[PDB]
């Protein structure tokens, strides 16, 4: 193509014309072009005393040399001859880079100087060696002498210089992700009293390493666990998130001191609110991460942001993802006192134009209603106006609320299905076909129509939500037990389909179990299917007790973002 | 030779800024606006040049909000190059309203209907270049009449042939079939081949459904190849492009013969099969051009020719000798010619009289799955392994795709999963294999294990009495993996639900032991997955009344009884009544073996077929 | 930790890409451009998992900057890193856009390798990167010990002819207020942006009205944050050049410089008649400036008509909102705008869904009521002091989000 | 697409014949 | 049938966007931006095709111009590769050893070389003869 | 604009 | 942009 | 930026010291 033009350029006898060749090779590498070929011609430039070039030969080397192990030997004598250079910034670059080359022969020529460099006079080198060990451990994870580089590493923690001990701790936690039997180690009264003390003099980033480190540690007595938090508290500021949250992550773990027990616990609950809020002032990305972390912290300890709730009123030009979190959080904060202004904001919210906002915002009333009895009558009011507006996707989402409201305030709001069925227009959202079918279900005795309604949905069975399917199975045998005279031809069909068609093993088992009950004993059939179900709980669509406590122990992390334990982000 | 253009456009190629074009173009949008409205009127060059600056700015991405009707003037014109810039400005911009839509299409009506080989080349082309509904409706009944071979000049029946396909594609309803049929097949016997290339297309896409009708001139496709190849060296100078005799036209014909089966006339299969062995003998003479443009078009045909050969499926001479032909493009140096020899070898693999040979090209493909490396080149090699697989191939062919799966590109996986699923079950001497592979399919993907695949690993296991006890053990043992995938639990949860008793014996899988371990996943799952487990729970409350102790105390739990999710409660309640209120005979009769699945369509093959297009 | 690091243009074309882990290949750089920059559905977040690969990003001018990682990494730590990086860049080649990216493409890579090792943020500090990244033995041994020390803000010694410093008490006033005139939320978020032109390793201490009483305040790295958590001393050896010493939030007793007062009355089915009124709220000697008043319009907006009694408005369909600009306005004044809007009934009959009235504006006081009570300096080796140190303090208040429901 | 609403709850006694059920169950046998 | 034929100089300016389809402006930029991405990475040892959503692309690079045809799945490969080359080789005569700089100065002149050799979605005229004739005769007299 | 202080 | 010409030879 | 050991400062406010004060 135009790839020889280069090989050419890279040999030209004026060194500056060679340089500006590489510069074009880098550019081509960046945008995909497989300049895999030029390897040796780049490597002929690497034995050079001009750094700003050497540097760009490395940016190249790094990439291709894993897919060129053969030739990549060309480079090794230059590297090792840099790891000995009197300039430490050159040494660190050599070792930094050679660690990034992943081919086992080079791994071996590397151990020689990475020993030297872990012990180097200069700290900027040791900074690098320390890191270069995690890199090494990511291949030849064994390397036995490199079971004896874990030795070298550990000991860097004591090291004077804070940037070494930052990269020491940092490297050494990631190495500690192989934990078969005797691992983590560390974690002693000598260690921690260094770390926490270095938690001042280490950089910004070092701080997030140490905190994300300690969060692993368990203490024993309270005298200890307190005297730790007194040295973590001060993290109140800067990496206007990272460090803060990582200190929240620790502080939140170190809260076994029983509710009232001490003057401390009712103060650390006081300290935690202000700097949590402050993350909402930061840029919209960290705003998000910290909105997602509040939403966990609200469940473990609703004592902290107990009052603060005004802080979550969504603003029109908040970024949608900040709103969506602000909404779901206010609902957790909704109380006997402030459903007043909450309900008020909710109706500001549901006139927005983002559909998945408006929705989450109406769903948010039902969640509110169900949580705060006193509201229900007034909360159910709000849903009329909204329904009366005749905007289809609002209705469709409200029916979904209206159902779950019934289940907590057991029909004293029948009136509303008449109203909202003459605003519907179309019912296309399966989430909400479910809730129609199930209402018609429960109350088939009070709908002269019901046998029409549930017939209508048999027309298109396969190609409905395996929810509108499971939910209709039950809604038609419910009808059947309630009007068996005039129905049988429906359970003829429904049960037929659920038994003799469905590829869904589990809806086939449900389509038998009903067919069996009816067929074997109808007195049991009725006393099972129509058995009196308790009322649903006021909750605010919650997280599972320990699944929470796991996340709480992941508060800076990506886990706290997605709200799913690690094991939905893969092993390397 | 407009200087208004070549000045303005010479400013933009002299530019060295992206916000400097925002100066020079938005000066030329403020320039042309002053022209039409206000001051005198200039026509000829002035309505031609101060519009060609608005078709050239809309291919640099800027707003044509001020200027269109200026150019709806050029349509009802005199000259040839004063309309051309009007029918490349209602071809790149159908206006913003339905305003001009009645003023556009009576400055077309007067131009189609004006007997003219120049001013029909602009006016039928625009209906085939836009393909609008207004542009379609009113000129529906029109187009059939023009095309009839007779009076309208040659290179206009082209512009109607490929406006009645556009319109038949946009508006098929406004094109039902009259008797212009018999004269359109008549076009195949033409002198102007630009018309035949335009009509061989139109005879296809319409009579894709039925060439039995159009058949006649089927045969006479041959005549325009065999007599320009077999005898002389470098034949008639018309289309002798890179020594290949008029290519991009024998593809359109061999591709009209691929609609409905081989020809019934015993002489027309004796003329066709003779001609097929002209193309299998254009590719038994070496490269008489070193540059790639030749073998391309020699094979552009030879492929479409092979594409028919298979579609016929009737000539096991031309089958097992055409696959030995595609089995010399696998090792070839080009990646295109190997790639296509995996795109097309694909098709053969399932025809009785060809397969046995195809099957014996395997290692070449495996060790080309394990080579070229560029997703697509290996991807297509799976599709072939996948086609060639029979009982012989499988175990290797499965473990091979299993290997590909890990490394292979997220963006499909399922693709491969669906295949391995289908193959495993479709060729399993022993079914203890079938289970182990579908479990792998959950270890390796799992996130790509599909819906219907894990349905089918149950359907089949509640059809086979030999595996049940094995499935039970193996599934059980998978689930004490502390980080098992959801779709294991959806399976292993139904599996012990039916066959947990065939493992109850083992002291490390007693019903307490089993239940307790399923509930170790209950809190970590999706509602639906929990809804299943509840059935597996109440089933257990029958299999083993040892544990009806604990399983009730789970069903009563606030957590389950008071759930916000309909089913998750519907069930927990129902299941508890059965647990409490339902005989012992009634509960045992109701939680019976669950009948075998009836043999049926296999809705896996139905989803692979739905992944395409 | 951080796996990859990718910049692109508005077009989804790659500008710089540096991968730090085998975890991550082309596969990813591709699978962002596809799934994020050319994505069909736009409703989304800044973090994005794709096939158990996570994809953090930020945009600036027309640019995308993505981090990638195959881990459960400290999410914050990334975005904050992304930010510090973007600071480094702009503060090396001015303005973060495709021209200045491609033009310093080496300087970037050169920096990307220094600032990030194996995905671990190293030394993001521009005030150190500039001692050995360019736009003797004891001479390197310093340039290193400085980089890795506890200070990394200050090149040692290098000093000014007169010891000087400036303080911008920039503030931004956030408000939500119902169409009645009732303050629902309202807070001030402000920041004290020093400009230390001091000489040597100048120790410093900073006071204000710490008792106006501040709801919470976060610092830069340079403030001795335990000295602050014992006493309330903001002690810090500062960076040289400009740098953001603290941010603070203030909720109570707030000089809300403008009351929007909207008054809409549709006249039947087709005529809509809108009257917004400003009321400035500070010392009348002072004048607020750069005043914008976004007055949003219906979506069935045929009509574009306005008469304003001050400033100069200009309707913008696409924006679907009036934008009305007042050159300057002194404290404790009034001002109107008026409009007449034509309604061609678009869909069925939704009663139009009215956004609020948002306002940008500058005013030259601290709406928080924050005032800088002192700023101590001290260099024990090179003996200078206050009484030969210049000082300076400004006070600027932008809007933030100044929303007023209508 | 048709649509309907709901009566109120009964209070006491007009009961449902089990025979109606058993009759209507007896009749039903299932499809392909 | 063909979804569209593109040309794009290496640098990614659109120098021929033909739409035989009801695409949207957001779905036109995306595939123009996209096509480029898949194509301006691939050397001479990959297949000159490649799937592209539910269709595929045929393409060749002539020094510094990226000609592509997004065709149907079943539409012939080596037959649409030439359709570019034998479309190229008609541009080669009409503009006299064509470049890029012509394809712009003469930007309203290859639409006529297009519409001639392809229309509606399919091929129309494939003689380097009847082509070059209907061009220069349409020109010489107006 | 900037006002001297202590 | 720069000078470009020739798609032959 | 440097010039000869000292550092420079961008501005056109110009130098304003004690400004009519004392050291009393």
């Amino acid at each position: 193509g135009e790839i020889f033009e280069l090989k050419a350029e890279l040999n030209n006898e004026k060194k500056e014309k060679r340089k500006e060749a590489v510069k074009k090779v880098i550019a081509a590498m960046t945008v995909g072009k497989d300049v895999s070929s030029l390897f040796p011609d780049v490597v002929n430039c690497m034995q050079t005393d001009n750094l700003e070039l050497k540097k760009l030969v490395y940016l190249y080397l790094m990439n291709y040399a894993k897919s060129q192990p053969d030739m990549a030997i060309m480079a090794v004598n230059s590297f090792v001859k840099d790891c000995e250079d009197p300039n430490p910034l050159i040494r660190a670059l050599a070792v930094r880079t050679m660690g990034c080359i992943r081919v086992d022969k080079i791994t071996e020529y590397l151990c020689e100087p990475l020993r030297k460099c872990l012990k180097d006079e200069d700290p900027y080198v040791r900074k690098t060696a320390a890191v270069c060990v995690a890199k090494l451990h990511d291949i030849n994870a064994q390397m036995v002498e490199d079971q004896g580089f874990l030795d070298s590493l550990r000991d860097l923690i004591a090291d004077s210089n804070p940037m070494v001990v930052a990269n020491a701790v940092a490297a050494l936690s990631e190495i500690s992700e192989s934990h078969p039997n005797s691992n983590l180690l560390d974690l002693n009264p000598q260690n921690i009293n260094k770390l926490l003390t270095a938690l001042n003099e280490c950089t910004e980033w070092g701080q997030i390493f140490i905190l994300d480190c300690l969060s692993n540690y368990n203490p024993k007595d309270d005298r200890e666990a307190q005297s730790i938090c007194e040295r973590v508290t001060p993290r109140l500021s800067h990496a206007n998130s990272a460090v803060v949250l990582s200190a929240v992550k620790v502080l939140m773990k170190f809260l076994e001191l029983l509710p009232k027990d001490s003057d401390y616990y009712n103060m650390l609950l006081k300290k935690l609110a202000p700097p949590l809020v402050t993350l909402l002032s930061g840029e919209p990305e960290v705003q998000y991460v910290a909105l997602r972390n509040i939403n966990l912290i609200v469940q473990k300890r609703p004592e902290i942001l107990k009052q603060e709730i005004k802080v979550f009123f969504v603003k029109y030009n908040d970024p949608i993802y900040v709103k969506l979190e602000k909404l779901d959080i206010m609902i957790r904060l909704a109380s006997q006192a402030n459903i007043a202004q909450v309900l008020a904001e909710l109706k500001e919210y549901a006139t927005e134009v983002d559909v998945d906002f408006v929705r989450k915002a109406v769903r948010a009333i039902g969640r509110c209603a169900i949580k705060v009895e006193q509201s229900a009558e007034r909360c159910v009011s709000t849903l009329l106006d909204l329904i009366q507006t005749k905007v289809n996707y609002v209705v469709q989402e409200a029916i979904v609320v209206i159902r779950d409201i019934f289940r907590k305030y057991p029909n004293k709001y029948e009136s509303i299905i008449a109203t909202l069925c003459e605003n519907l227009d179309s019912l296309d959202e399966p989430d909400a076909r479910a809730a129609m079918i199930w209402i018609v279900g429960e109350y088939a005795e009070r709908i002269d129509n019901a046998d029409e309604l549930l017939e209508s949905f048999l027309e298109g069975f396969h190609d409905e939500s395996t929810q509108v399917q499971l939910t209709l199975l039950t809604a038609i045998v419910k009808l059947f037990l309630k009007k068996p005279s005039e129905t049988q031809e429906l359970v003829q069909q429904v049960l037929s389909l659920a038994t003799q068609d469905s590829d869904n093993p589990d809806l086939r088992d449900r389509g038998y179990i009903y067919w069996r009950l009816l067929s074997t004993d109808p007195v049991t059939a009725k006393e099972v299917v129509l058995s009196e179900k308790p009322l649903i709980s006021e909750e605010t669509d919650l997280i599972e007790p320990t699944l929470l406590d796991e996340l709480i122990c992941h508060i800076g992390s990506l886990a706290s973002v997605y709200h799913k334990p690690p094991n939905a982000f893969v092993e390397g | 030779g407009m200087r208004g253009l070549a000045v303005f456009i010479s400013d933009i190629r002299n530019c060295k800024s992206k916000e400097a074009e925002i100066k020079r173009i938005n000066k030329e949008l403020a320039n042309i606006r002053s022209k039409f409205k206000g001051d005198k009127a200039l026509d000829g060059y002035s309505k031609k040049k101060y519009v060609c600056k608005l078709l050239f700015i809309f291919l640099l991405g800027h707003d044509i909000d001020f200027g269109h009707m200026e150019a709806v003037n050029l349509l009802s014109s005199n000259r040839y190059t004063e309309k051309q810039i009007g029918y490349l400005f209602i071809s790149v911009l159908v206006n913003s309203n339905s305003e001009l839509i009645r003023l556009i299409n009576n400055a077309i009506k007067n131009d189609l209907a004006s007997r003219n080989p120049t001013f029909m080349g602009l006016a039928l082309h625009c209906i085939a270049n836009v393909g609008s509904r207004e542009m379609a409706e009113a000129f529906a009944g029109e187009i059939p009449k023009i095309l009839v071979a007779g009076d309208t000049m040659d290179s206009v029946k082209q512009s109607a042939a490929l406006c009645l396909l556009r319109l038949y594609r946009t508006s098929p309803d406004l094109v039902p079939m009259g008797d212009w049929t018999s004269r359109v097949v008549h076009l195949l016997n033409d002198q102007h081949l630009g018309v035949v290339t335009a009509a061989t297309s139109l005879i296809t896409t319409l009579a894709q459904k039925n060439p039995e009708e159009f058949k006649t001139s089927v045969s006479l496709a041959v005549s325009r190849l065999s007599r320009i190849v077999t005898s002389a060296s470098t034949d008639l100078q018309d289309y002798t492009y890179y020594f290949v005799p008029a290519p991009w036209l024998s593809v359109k014909l061999l591709r009209l013969l691929q609609c409905y089966p081989p020809p019934e006339d015993p002489a027309v299969r004796g003329r066709l099969t003779e001609c097929l062995e002209t193309i299998l003998n254009k590719a038994q003479e070496p490269p008489k051009s070193k540059k790639v443009q030749h073998s391309n078009a020699k094979n552009a045909v030879l492929f479409e020719a092979i594409s028919l050969i298979i579609h016929h499926d009737s000539e096991p001479n031309l089958l097992v000798r055409a696959c030995n032909q595609l089995g010399q493009f696998l090792q070839h140096r080009e990646t295109n010619l190997r790639y296509l020899a995996l795109e097309s070898m694909c098709t053969l693999a399932s025809s009785e009289f060809s397969h046995e040979a195809v099957k014996t090209h395997i290692e070449t493909v495996i060790n080309a799955l394990k080579t070229e490396r560029d997703v697509s080149v290996r991807q297509r090699a799976v599709d072939l392994l996948y086609a060639m697989c029979d009982r012989s191939n499988a175990q290797q062919i499965v473990a091979e795709m299993l290997s590909y799966l890990e490394t292979a590109d997220y963006s499909i996986r399922e693709e491969i999963v669906l295949k391995v699923a289908i193959l495993a079950e479709k060729y399993a001497v022993d079914y203890t294999w079938y289970v182990d592979t579908i479990l792998n399919l959950i270890r390796i993907a799992g996130d790509y294990v599909s819906e219907e695949v894990w349905y089918r690993v149950i359907q089949i296991v509640i059809n086979r009495d030999d595996v049940q006890g094995y499935a039970a053990k193996t599934v059980f043992e998978a689930l004490q993996a502390p980080a098992c995938h959801e779709n294991l639990v959806k399976v292993g949860g139904y599996i012990l639900g039916e066959f947990g008793n065939l493992i109850a014996g083992d002291p490390r899988s007693s019903p307490l032991i089993q239940f307790n371990l399923l509930h170790s996943k209950f809190h970590l799952c999706s509602v639906p997955t929990r809804a299943l487990l509840l059935s597996t729970y109440i089933k257990f409350v029958n299999l083993f009344p040892e544990v009806k102790a604990t399983i009730q105390d789970v069903l009563r739990s606030d957590s389950q009884l008071k759930n916000a999710d309909v089913e998750l409660q519907q069930r927990a309640v129902e299941y508890l009544r059965l647990s409490t209120v339902a005989s012992t005979d009634i509960l045992a009769t109701v939680l019976e073996e669950m009948p075998p699945f009836p043999e049926r369509e296999s809705s896996i093959l139905a989803k692979l077929k739905k992944k395409k297009g | 930790m951080i796996g990859g690091l990718f910049i692109y243009n508005h077009k989804g074309e790659v500008l710089i890409s540096r991968v730090y882990r085998d975890d991550i290949g082309r596969n990813a750089v591709d699978a962002f451009r596809v799934n994020v920059i050319h994505a069909r559905q736009q409703v989304r977040s800044p973090v994005t998992n794709i096939a158990r690969t996570s994809f953090f990003h930020v945009k600036r001018s027309n640019i995308w900057l993505a981090a990638v990682t195959k881990q459960n990494v400290n999410a914050a730590m990334v975005f904050e890193f992304l930010y510090k990086m973007c600071d480094v860049m702009a503060a090396y080649f001015g303005k973060i856009s495709e021209e200045n990216i491609k033009n310093n493409f080496v300087l970037i890579y050169e920096l990307l390798d220094e600032i990030l090792d194996f995905g671990y943020p190293q030394n993001s500090e521009t005030g150190a990167l500039k001692t050995f990244i360019t736009q003797t033995k004891e001479e390197q041994s310093q340039i290193t010990s400085q980089v890795t020390g506890q200070i990394g803000w200050r090149r040692e010694g290098i000093k000014y002819r007169r010891n000087e410093l400036f303080l911008d008490v920039l503030e931004s006033v956030n408000l939500l207020m119902s169409p009645q005139g009732q303050v629902l939320s309202a807070h001030v978020s402000g920041r004290v942006v020093m400009k230390s032109y001091l000489s040597g390793m100048p120790e410093c201490k900073f006071g204000m009205n710490d008792k106006i009483a501040i709801d919470d305040c976060t610092f830069h790295q340079c403030v001795r944050l335990s000295k602050f958590d014992s006493e309330r001393s903001i002690s810090f050896i500062p960076p040289d050049g400009e740098f953001e010493l603290m941010r603070y939030r203030t909720t109570k007793d707030i000089i809300l410089p403008f009351r929007v007062i909207p008054l809409v009355r549709e006249v039947g089915r087709t005529k809509l008649e809108v009257k917004v009124v400003i009321k400035s709220n500070f010392k009348p000697s002072l004048l607020a400036q750069k005043i914008e008043v976004r007055i949003p319009t219906p979506l069935n907006t045929s009509g574009v008509q306005v008469i304003c009694m001050k400033g100069k408005a200009k309707y913008k369909a696409s924006e679907n909102a009036i934008v009305w600009k007042i050159k300057r306005m002194a404290g404790m004044k009034e001002s109107q705008i008026s409009a007449e809007i034509e309604l061609l009934p678009t869909n069925d009959k939704k009663k139009w869904a009215r956004p609020p009235i948002s306002m940008n504006f500058e005013v030259p006081f601290a709406p928080s009521g924050l005032k800088v009570r002192y700023l101590k300096v001290f260099e024990p080796k090179l003996n200078y002091s206050d009484h030969d140190v210049i000082k300076w303090v400004r006070y600027i208040g932008r809007s933030g989000i100044y929303e007023t429901r209508c | 697409i048709e649509i309907k609403p709901m009566h109120p709850n009964n209070s006491h006694h007009t009961m449902a014949s089990l025979d109606e059920l058993k009759v209507s169950i007896g009749n039903i046998t299932l499809s392909p | 049938m063909i979804r569209f034929i593109l040309i794009q100089n290496r640098a990614g300016k659109t120098r021929l966007a033909k739409w035989y389809m009801q695409f949207d402006d957001d779905e036109k930029q995306k595939l123009i931006e996209e096509v480029h991405a898949v194509v301006t990475v691939r050397d001479a040892k990959h297949t000159n095709f490649v799937e592209f959503r539910n269709f595929k692309i045929i393409y060749r690079r002539y020094a510094g111009l990226y000609f592509c045809i997004c065709v149907d799945v079943n539409d012939n490969n080596l037959a649409y590769l030439e359709a570019i080359h034998n479309f190229v080789e008609v541009l080669n005569e009409y503009f006299h050893n064509v470049c890029e700089l012509d394809l712009v100065f003469n930007f309203y002149k290859v639409y006529t070389v297009v519409d001639e050799m392809f229309l509606a979605g399919e091929i129309r005229e494939t003689s380097q003869t009847k082509v070059l004739k209907q061009l220069l005769m349409l020109q010489s007299l107006e | 604009d900037y006002q001297r202080l202590n």
